[PDB]
RNA sequence: CUAAAACUCAAAGGAAUUGACGGGGGCCCGCACAAGCGGCGGAGCAUGUGGAUUAAUUCGAUGCAACGCGAAGAACCUUACCUGGGUUUGACAUGCACAGGACGCCGGCAGAGAUGUCGGUUCCCUUGUGGCCUGUGUGCAGGUGGUGCAUGGCUGUCGUCAGCUCGUGUCGUGAGAUGUUGGGUUAAGUCCCGCAACGAGCGCAACCCUUGUCUCAUGUUGCCAGCACGUUAUGGUGGGGACUCGUGAGAGACUGCCGGGGUCAACUCGGAGGAAGGUGGGGAUGACGUCAAGUCAUCAUGCCCCUUAUGUCCAGGGCUUCACACAUGCUACAAUGGCCGGUACAAAGGGCUGCGAUGCCGUGAGGUGGAGCGAAUCCUUUCAAAGCCGGUCUCAGUUCGGAUCGGGGUCUGCAACUCGACCCCGUGAAGUCGGAGUCGCUAGUAAUCGCAGAUCAGCAACGCUGCGGUGAAUACGUUCCCG
RNA sequence: CGGCCAACUACGUGCCAGCAGCCGCGGUAAUACGUAGGGUCCGAGCGUUGUCCGGAAUUACUGGGCGUAAAGAGCUCGUA
């Protein structure tokens, strides 16, 4: 709602976007895996290893 | 239409006949927005009042449709505080127009228990004179009869 | 809000069922949102602010 | 209701974010820590204007920079307001809190610090005419800033009434999207009650 | 015709400027009217409000611009109201002292329950104490107690209407005027023409998002052109960018060109190309100000008020009371239909103390169990309904219509009698298109039919927000009604 | 001790009790009411009341006006 004690009939809308991609690597070389370990992100970037 | 006149739809014509007035009749008697349902009860109606009257259904279409169709309107207007009635020529399209509303609405209020059958022979009085839709546009002959000596407002 | 009340709500309630929000910054107990955990005004407050790492107005 | 805040409005193109992180199994305890930890700072600090507060948060570390015009009392030469705010993170339970203090280039093109100045002038005994005089010429002086405006609203002078008057000289153009404009906003005391004090600084144009 | 006094007032007057107003005129725009569609006002039901009761039915709002409003959720808490039992530097923080090493935690007994009494552990530092609370206070905490005619911040309306101002100059003495006037044109103070005016600011337009086409990059959990294995289960499996698919970059509408009108100027009509032609469709976007507009019940704040209470714990009750009135929606009033059986097409979104597969039993709510999932993979049924085919009803207060009242159960909850929802049954009331009057709508629009989410354990969810299927009629033209 | 008019702060009742030469001041927060201090003027005097002159070009001889503010008789003939 735009505002407190009713005045209803104005609103406004708000919006998350979160992007999501896949690496999707193969030969799992172990200097690769380190590197990917030892290597800092961004705060705003995640980093999942599965 | 204070700017001006906007534009008019490009209707298309029927296939299964040619006549765009099955259009029309169709696009009138659609409600709520079933346009299967409505174009089966015109056709089933039409088939009904064929069989009945052993003719062609578009040529008793357009012989109702020219029997009916009237020629004269009255219009309303207050001059001086008094509400006066003044008649004025009505174009051949909106005569069409108003003679598938007339055709739709006293098709609408019989008393025969079922609508596909009410229709078609509404249809056949329309054709033979005996209508609903025949009575009406008497009765706006007659008016516009009794009422043209306002005729002079022109408006 | 009350801060007595409000400390009290925080209390460990005696049973499950008498649990609820309270927006932590004010307090507000209706119209809170669960993931945020604020409610209306201060999600407006914060978004306008663009303290809030992730909203932003909508326009689609 | 007038006009949104230009923060908000930018917030998508000019501006940016005060903070960045991801986290949503603790969101909500992320927003709480950091809405306390303002709120404790911003009442502790009041003779230093603080212009920003950017926190940095990844995993348990936690990084907090803080922007004002002056570090001579917000850091002494021996470390007292420094360890003094790092007893108050302790206390806030923020883990481990690495402060680092960053000095503006230009005071006097700060909206935050000139709505400071203005509030405690307008506060203790400063006219506003003067005030808002003085602040508009020293915005000016600068070469960077193109078009500026102050508003202020409230009990002027004691009088039984409120009033509503700002002064505009350059080009303030909110509704232009590109248009690079920095908004702040200070609630000043005063014996009678509480003033509130509005400003807008137009800084050039963006392109890219 | 000649013509007084008593008394009373601090003004009565002449000219001229800016607004406002006219049942004055002139020139123009809006679903304003006119032509059409579908509704309200009549019945039942679901919500809000007024009125009257009650010990309390907590508080605010009050034509436009309040009345499916603060409440995106009232058995307890919510709750600020009523009754009754306690309580006190206090439920909750901090400084000064006077007595301390325990505060703090786990259980027994009494009790409406707070709460009181007992059972067990007890300081980490180090000689000064810090953290802590147990008693006396000192300051002091505490207040949804008052004041939006004292204020901050936030928001609606006039109105997304197109208008509101300043610098220099000029005229008048002066309030002041010109710029902003006249002609043309546009959705617009958008632009051209001469003029004592020359320039600029806030507004308008553009810069943002989404949607319409194409090119490049692009293959898993997505798609399948061309090859093999499935053999009833479907790309399921080996394989592959030849198109969607999801998400990055770029091109594309600029009167771009032609003919006629136009002051040869704005601008306008028609035509060619093109996905679109003359702001392509929609959203975000509220200038100076008006309504002493709404909000001391989000929060903050000046002053007054309580402090042994108007602070505070707990049990029960209330916010759902009723002979009435108004406002917003749902269900209908039946055959373009109800019911029964067969049968094909979508989008988007959510899932950790949560979704919940298969199987078994229940008419069905639901009971057991629980694979797959922090999620293009598993669930929300292969996301349906209207739609298409077959049978009954023959115009009835009806096989339409479902409220009210009785008799049995499931589920969440310590807690369903005031006071929830759902399932099973009996129950068959008013209502046959509706008075003056009044509301919405000009293309994917009107109408009709479905799905998902916020608040949430259970829901008063017919509300709000979003995503969809089928998909109309009409506009002669501004005389009259409103702005 | 509001502006004319050199001289300000607090306390007490709020359209009541009251001030005042003109303008005007109090409808819970008065430099205008009453009281406190503090300040200004005056002083063996300080204020109020009454009368006369000037500012009054406001009876305008020196020194005013008659279209619209108060003011040209309804128009002519004619004595002093
Ligand atoms: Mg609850
Ligand atoms: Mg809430
Ligand atoms: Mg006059
Ligand atoms: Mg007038
Ligand atoms: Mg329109
Ligand atoms: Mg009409
Ligand atoms: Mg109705
Ligand atoms: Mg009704
Ligand atoms: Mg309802
Ligand atoms: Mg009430
Ligand atoms: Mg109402
Ligand atoms: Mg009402
Ligand atoms: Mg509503
Ligand atoms: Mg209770
Ligand atoms: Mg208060
Ligand atoms: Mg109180
Ligand atoms: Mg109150
Ligand atoms: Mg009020
Ligand atoms: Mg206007
Ligand atoms: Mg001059
Ligand atoms: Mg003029
Ligand atoms: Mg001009
Ligand atoms: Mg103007
Ligand atoms: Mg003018
Ligand atoms: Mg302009
Ligand atoms: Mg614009
Ligand atoms: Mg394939
Ligand atoms: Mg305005
Ligand atoms: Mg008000
Ligand atoms: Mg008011
Ligand atoms: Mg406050
Ligand atoms: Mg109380
Ligand atoms: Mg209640
Ligand atoms: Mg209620
Ligand atoms: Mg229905
Ligand atoms: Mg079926
Ligand atoms: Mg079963
Ligand atoms: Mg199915
Ligand atoms: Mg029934
Ligand atoms: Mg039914
Ligand atoms: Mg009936
Ligand atoms: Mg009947
Ligand atoms: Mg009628
Ligand atoms: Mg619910
Ligand atoms: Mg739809
Ligand atoms: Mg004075
Ligand atoms: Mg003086
Ligand atoms: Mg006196
Ligand atoms: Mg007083
Ligand atoms: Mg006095
Ligand atoms: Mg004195
Ligand atoms: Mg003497
Ligand atoms: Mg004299
Ligand atoms: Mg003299
Ligand atoms: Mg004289
Ligand atoms: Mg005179
Ligand atoms: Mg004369
Ligand atoms: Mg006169
Ligand atoms: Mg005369
Ligand atoms: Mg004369
Ligand atoms: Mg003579
Ligand atoms: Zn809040």
């Amino acid at each position: 709602i735009r505002s407190p004690h009713k005045y209803k009939d104005s609103r406004e809308h708000f919006e998350m976007r979160t992007h999501k991609r896949l690496i999707d690597i193969l030969d799992p070389t172990p200097k690769t895996v380190d590197a990917l370990m030892r290597i800092d992100l961004p705060a705003s970037v995640d980093v999942n290893i599965q | 239409p204070r700017k001006g006149p906007a534009p008019k739809r490009p209707l298309v014509n029927d296939p299964v006949y040619g006549s765009q007035l099955v259009t029309q009749l169709v696009n009138k008697v659609l409600l709520e927005g079933k346009k299967s349902l409505a174009e089966r009860i015109v056709y089933g109606a039409l088939e009904q009042a064929r069989e009945k009257t052993g003719t062609d259904p578009v040529v008793t279409l357009k012989r109702a449709l020219d029997n009916v169709k009237p020629a004269l309107e009255v219009r309303s207007r207050r001059v001086g505080g008094a509400t006066y009635q003044v008649p004025v020529e009505v174009r051949p399209d909106r005569s069409t127009t108003l003679a598938l509303r007339w055709l739709v609405n006293f098709s609408r209020q019989r008393r025969e228990k079922t609508m596909v059958e009410r229709l078609a022979n509404e249809i056949l009085d329309a054709s033979n004179g005996l209508g609903a839709s025949v009575k009406r546009r008497e009765d706006t002959h007659k008016m516009a009869e009794a009422n043209r000596a306002f005729a002079h407002y022109r408006w | 809000a009350k801060k007595a009340l409000v400390h009290k709500a925080n209390k460990k309630p005696k049973f499950a069922v008498r649990a609820y929000t309270r927006c932590n910054k004010c307090g507000r107990p209706h119209s809170v949102y669960r993931k945020f955990g604020l409610c209306r005004i201060c999600l407006r407050e914060m978004a306008h602010a663009g303290e809030l790492p992730g909203v932003q107005k909508s326009s689609w | 209701g007038q006009k949104i805040n230009p923060h908000g409005f930018r917030l998508g193109i000019t501006t940016e974010w005060k903070s960045r992180w991801y986290a949503d199994k603790q969101y909500k305890d992320y927003v709480k820590e950091d809405v306390a930890i303002r709120k404790l700072l911003a009442t502790g600090l009041e003779r230093a204007g603080i212009a920003d507060v950017e926190i940095e948060r990844t995993r348990d570390r936690v990084r907090v920079d803080i922007h004002t015009a002056r570090p001579g009392i917000v850091i002494g030469r021996r470390g007292t307001e420094a360890d003094r705010i790092r007893a108050d993170l302790e206390k806030l339970t923020g883990k481990q809190v690495q402060l680092n203090i960053l000095e503006v280039k230009n005071p006097e093109s700060q909206a935050q610090l000139v709505a400071q100045g203005v509030a405690e002038q307008l506060s203790n005994r400063v006219a506003f005419r003067r005030a808002m005089r003085k602040a508009i010429q020293s915005a000016m002086r600068q070469p960077n800033v193109k078009g500026i405006r102050v508003q202020c609203s409230g009990r002027l002078g004691g009088a039984e009434m409120s009033r509503s008057e700002f002064y505009r000289e350059g080009r303030v153009p909110l509704h232009t999207l590109r248009a690079d404009i920095d908004y702040g906003l200070y609630e000043a005391k005063t014996t009678f009650g509480r003033i509130g004090v509005k400003v807008w600084i137009y800084k050039g144009d963006i392109v890219g």
